[PDB]
């Protein structure tokens, strides 16, 4: 198991489920709120 | 007197427990040099201070409006009211003197002990005192200034930023006074809470 | 105005200028400055037409008032009242404000 | 010292008149560099000094301002006057040229002396009441006179900001503004628009 | 009316390209019966331009001679959640990133083999220094003024 985590360490495995993780919520924010230009929040 | 915020959590090296207030919170690791420490704790003392009379003044003479004592425009209102000088004379005086101060008081953390003495009246000089508490004309009264005193200033301090946070968020989102917004969560609690505003 | 008398006072004043008040400052000052390559003059490099003509500006004034600087004064004095000149004779220029 | 609890720099050691140990930048760190700036300070004190009642009094006497005087200059053809009256040789080439032939070779002999002292204090013609004989009254007036002129040098600032802030105006007119309500129209106003 | 530009919401031609895409998704629309899944899928499209182009509309934008809103860069208050605000935004968290990596490259700098830090990272470590990059401006200023931001070599 210890090796099994060793390998979810290294860089591409990693690199692959952050990227993945930031694509998904990138997407779902653009679902949520689309389309967005400026930032009129304030 | 130290204590945990986390109990689990083992306190950082730098934060032994001399320091007034010390509860072991820097996860952050942003007091690490000695100096950011010295220069965060006064930075903590002036900011909770402002703080402490910040909220005094947006909370009591608005909670003094609602009782019906007397009838005074809202915080977020203050600005636009009227008075015997503009705004911008108002804000040239307070920088003046407020550099002056701050510049005397920026010259005793530098180096404590160093603007203790009057500059006109030379025969005028704080008693010898550490740095972020001056004695002499600031405490007339002479109360001690124990370190119990101390941990509960900086702990009433944090709750005055924590106010003045929850203050400024609050207004930001439905544009009211937070004493009306204490009432409203008070006739309902249930459906008056962070949710349904948003 | 009268290009003569301009003309006239012009040159006059900067040859007063040269000859009294700013000579002693432009002396030191060529005194300082001397053309060199190569850490020698460029006369003394090779250079058979670089030679300094001290004929030309050897003079009998009492300071050393020589030719060149006459040329180069009158030159100033001459410039300056020629812009006098075409600057009184146009009535126009930032007068408008 | 100028500024209560903070180091003075090593070029400066508080002999000097109003030597209070200010050089943030650290300009003054060759010692003839610092010379020549305590002689270049001293002419800009002394001209600033000339200045101040040559602007103000002009203004009180209902002569126009320090701004009105030099209009003529721009107009085509100008006249210039001097208490009300017109001075028949008062136009821009002639004043021009005699103002470079006169301050030239006055500003040419304070060049030709070497002595740092007399540089900056000449003595001689220029001290016909003796105030320079006695050493300790010496230095008390040099004192006095870096005060007042650093004050001049200030007051000079305060000309120029307020003449681009009020264009076309007077000093003593913005003195007259400020005391007319003061809580209300001074340099706030213009800070913050 | 900043550089000669009309607002997007009182500006023709922005009506007139909303009108151009409704119209293109309608004659897109006409195809199929409006009980089936790509009815539904188009009248969702036209539903969203019409929210975009309502909320392009209030938000300030300035609408060009083309009917495009143009953004402006150069500072006026007006417009400063166009650049200024997300510029402030992405310059917060680029700090973050940059010194997120910043304090993993210095924590495992003396290591006895430290490339075996950068092949396989050490997950404890780096999550336990994700979040200090909270604070990067903070941290980033004081170890600036303390001199530890750069190395003299
Ligand atoms: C402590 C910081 C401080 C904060 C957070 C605010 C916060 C606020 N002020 Mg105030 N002010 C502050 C200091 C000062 N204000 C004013 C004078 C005013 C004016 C004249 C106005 C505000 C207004 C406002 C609001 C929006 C800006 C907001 C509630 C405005 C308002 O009331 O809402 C639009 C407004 O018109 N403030 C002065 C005197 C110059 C201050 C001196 O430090
Ligand atoms: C040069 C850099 C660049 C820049 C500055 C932009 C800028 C933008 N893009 Mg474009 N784009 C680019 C290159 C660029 N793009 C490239 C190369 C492509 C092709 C791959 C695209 C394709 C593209 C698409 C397909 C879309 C955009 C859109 C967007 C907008 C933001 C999206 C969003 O809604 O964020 C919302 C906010 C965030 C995600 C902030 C996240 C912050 C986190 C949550 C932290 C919060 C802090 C605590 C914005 C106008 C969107 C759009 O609608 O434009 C009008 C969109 O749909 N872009
Ligand atoms: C106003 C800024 C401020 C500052 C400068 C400090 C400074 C300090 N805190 Mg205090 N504190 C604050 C607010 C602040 N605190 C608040 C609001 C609370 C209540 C939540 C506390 C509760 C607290 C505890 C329980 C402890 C400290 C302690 C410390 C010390 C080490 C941590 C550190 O230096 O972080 C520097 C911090 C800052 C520069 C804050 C900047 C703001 C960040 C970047 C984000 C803004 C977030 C906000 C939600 C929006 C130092 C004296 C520790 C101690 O040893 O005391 C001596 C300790 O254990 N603090
Ligand atoms: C210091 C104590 C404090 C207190 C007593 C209150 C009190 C109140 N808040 Mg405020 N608030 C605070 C700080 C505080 N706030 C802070 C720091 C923030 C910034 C995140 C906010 C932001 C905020 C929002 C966005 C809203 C309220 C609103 C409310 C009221 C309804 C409850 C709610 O919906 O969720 C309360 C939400 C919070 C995030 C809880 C913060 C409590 C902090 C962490 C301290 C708790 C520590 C200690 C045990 C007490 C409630 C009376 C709601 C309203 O408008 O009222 C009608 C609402 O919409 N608050
Ligand atoms: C520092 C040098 C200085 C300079 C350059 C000026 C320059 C000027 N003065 Mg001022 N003045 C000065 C000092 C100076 N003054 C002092 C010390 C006093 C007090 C005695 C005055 C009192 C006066 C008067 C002037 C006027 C003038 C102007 C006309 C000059 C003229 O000769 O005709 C000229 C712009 C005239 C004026 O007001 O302009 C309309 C006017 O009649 N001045
Ligand atoms: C040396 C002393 C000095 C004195 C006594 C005055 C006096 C005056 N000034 Mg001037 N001024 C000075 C120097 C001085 N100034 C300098 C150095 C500057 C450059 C920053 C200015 C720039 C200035 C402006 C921009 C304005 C005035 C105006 C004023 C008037 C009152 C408002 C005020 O002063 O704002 C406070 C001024 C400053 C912070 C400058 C420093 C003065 C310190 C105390 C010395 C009053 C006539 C106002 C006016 O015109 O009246 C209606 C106004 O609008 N002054
Ligand atoms: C069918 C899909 C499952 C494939 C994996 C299961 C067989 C692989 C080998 C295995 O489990 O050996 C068992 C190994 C290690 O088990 C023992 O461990 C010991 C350490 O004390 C020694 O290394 C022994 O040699 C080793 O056999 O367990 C793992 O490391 C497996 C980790 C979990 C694997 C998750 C599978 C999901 C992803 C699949 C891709
Ligand atoms: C904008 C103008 C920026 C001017 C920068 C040039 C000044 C010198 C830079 C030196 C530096 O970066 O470090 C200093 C710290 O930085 C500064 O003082 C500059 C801060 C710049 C940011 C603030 C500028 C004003 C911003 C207004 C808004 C001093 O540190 P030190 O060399 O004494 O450190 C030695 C160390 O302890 C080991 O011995
Ligand atoms: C410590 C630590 C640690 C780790 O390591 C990391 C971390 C976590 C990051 C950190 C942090 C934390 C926190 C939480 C903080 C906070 C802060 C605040 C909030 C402040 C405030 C602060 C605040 C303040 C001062 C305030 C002030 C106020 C004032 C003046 C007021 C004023 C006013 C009044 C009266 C009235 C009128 O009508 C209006 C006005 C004019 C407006
Ligand atoms: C050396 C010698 C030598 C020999 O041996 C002998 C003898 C001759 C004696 C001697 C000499 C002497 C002399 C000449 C002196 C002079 C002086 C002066 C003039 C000063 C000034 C001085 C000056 C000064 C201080 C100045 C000051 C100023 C001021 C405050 C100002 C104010 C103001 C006002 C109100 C108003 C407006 O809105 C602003 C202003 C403008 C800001
Ligand atoms: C002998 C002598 C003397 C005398 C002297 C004299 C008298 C001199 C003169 C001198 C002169 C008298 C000089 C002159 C010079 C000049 C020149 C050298 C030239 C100039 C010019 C130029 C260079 C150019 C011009 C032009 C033209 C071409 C046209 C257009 C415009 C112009 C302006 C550009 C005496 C008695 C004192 C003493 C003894 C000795």
């Amino acid at each position: 198991m210890r090796d099994f985590k060793t390998y979810l360490s290294v860089a591409p495995v990693l690199s692959t489920l952050w990227f993945g993780s930031l694509a998904g919520l990138l997407i779902e924010i653009n679902r949520f709120f689309p389309d967005a230009l400026t930032f009129p929040f304030f | 007197k130290k204590g945990e915020w986390l109990p689990g959590l083992a306190s950082p090296g730098y934060l032994t427990g001399s320091l007034p207030g010390d509860n072991g919170f820097d996860p952050l690791a942003l007091a690490e040099d000695p100096e950011n420490l010295r220069w965060f704790v006064q930075a903590e003392l002036v900011n909770g201070r402002w703080a402490m009379l910040g909220v005094a003044g947006m909370l009591l003479p608005e909670v003094f409006t609602s009782i019906g004592i007397i009838d005074v425009p809202k915080w977020y209102d203050a600005g636009k009211s009227e008075y015997f000088a503009s705004s911008s004379t108002l804000f040239v005086i307070e920088f003046i003197l407020f550099h002056y101060v701050e510049i005397r008081r920026w010259q005793d953390i530098k180096n404590p002990g160093c603007v203790n003495q009057d500059p006109i009246f030379k025969q005028y000089s704080l008693p010898p005192n550490e740095c972020g508490y001056p004695g002499g004309i600031f405490n007339p009264l002479n109360f001690a200034p124990t370190t119990e005193a101390k941990e509960k200033e900086l702990a009433n301090g944090r709750l005055a930023m924590l106010a003045f946070l929850g203050f400024i968020v609050q207004h930001n989102v439905t544009g009211k006074g937070p004493f009306d917004n204490l009432q409203q969560h008070l006739s309902d609690p249930w459906h008056n809470t962070i949710i349904q505003t948003f | 105005l009268s290009p003569s008398l301009v003309i006239s006072l012009s040159t006059g004043l900067s040859l007063f200028l040269g000859r009294f008040v700013f000579f002693n400052f432009q002396r030191e000052n060529m005194a300082k400055q001397v053309p060199e390559q190569n850490g020698m003059s460029h006369f003394e490099a090779g250079d058979t037409r670089a030679k300094e003509y001290v004929s030309l500006l050897k003079s009998n004034d009492p300071v050393g008032f020589n030719i060149v600087d006459v040329l180069a004064w009158g030159s100033i004095g001459h410039i300056v009242a020629y812009y006098i000149l075409a600057t009184a004779s146009n009535g126009y220029d930032p007068s408008f404000f | 010292e100028w500024m209560p609890g903070q180091p003075r720099p090593a070029h400066l050691d508080g002999s000097a008149p109003g030597d209070f140990g200010f050089d943030p930048l650290g300009l003054g760190e060759v010692p003839e560099n610092l010379e020549r700036f305590k002689e270049s300070e001293l002419i800009h004190c002394r001209w600033a000094m000339l200045a101040v009642p040559g602007i103000l009094v002009p203004e009180a006497l209902g002569l126009g301002n320090w701004v009105k005087a030099q209009e003529w200059a721009a107009l085509p053809g100008g006249q210039a006057t001097y208490l009300g009256n017109p001075v028949p040789w008062g136009n821009l080439p002639t004043i021009l040229a005699i103002e470079f032939l006169a301050i030239a070779f006055v500003e040419h002999q304070r060049s030709m002396e070497k002595d740092s002292e007399k540089k900056k204090y000449p003595g001689g013609a220029f001290d016909p009441l003796g105030y320079s004989k006695d050493p300790k009254k010496f230095e008390e007036l040099k004192l006095k006179e870096i005060k007042n002129g650093r004050l001049a040098l200030l007051a000079f600032v305060g000309f120029c900001i307020q003449q681009s802030a009020y264009p076309g105006t007077g000093p003593l007119e913005n003195l007259a503004t400020h005391l007319a309500d003061p809580w209300h129209n001074n340099i706030g106003d213009i800070v913050i628009p | 009316d900043i550089a000669g530009l009309t607002p997007c919401k009182e500006s023709k031609q922005f009506a007139k390209r909303e009108k151009q895409a409704l119209k293109k998704l309608q004659a897109s629309l006409k195809l199929y019966a409006d009980d089936s899944a790509p009815a539904l899928a188009i009248k969702a499209t036209m539903e969203k331009t019409k929210k975009r182009f309502d909320n392009y509309g209030k938000y300030g934008l300035l609408c060009g001679s083309d009917g495009l809103p143009h953004l402006i860069v150069s500072g006026d208050q007006r417009h400063w959640g166009e650049f200024i605000t997300p510029g402030i935004l992405f310059l917060y968290i680029a700090g973050w990133i940059g010194w997120v990596g910043r304090s993993y490259l210095i924590a495992i700098r003396d290591e006895k083999k430290p490339t075996q830090k950068e092949i396989i990272i050490d997950v404890p470590l780096a999550s336990s220094l994700l979040f200090r990059g909270f604070s990067w401006p903070v941290a980033a200023y004081r170890e600036l003024l303390n001199g530890e931001l750069v190395d003299n070599n």
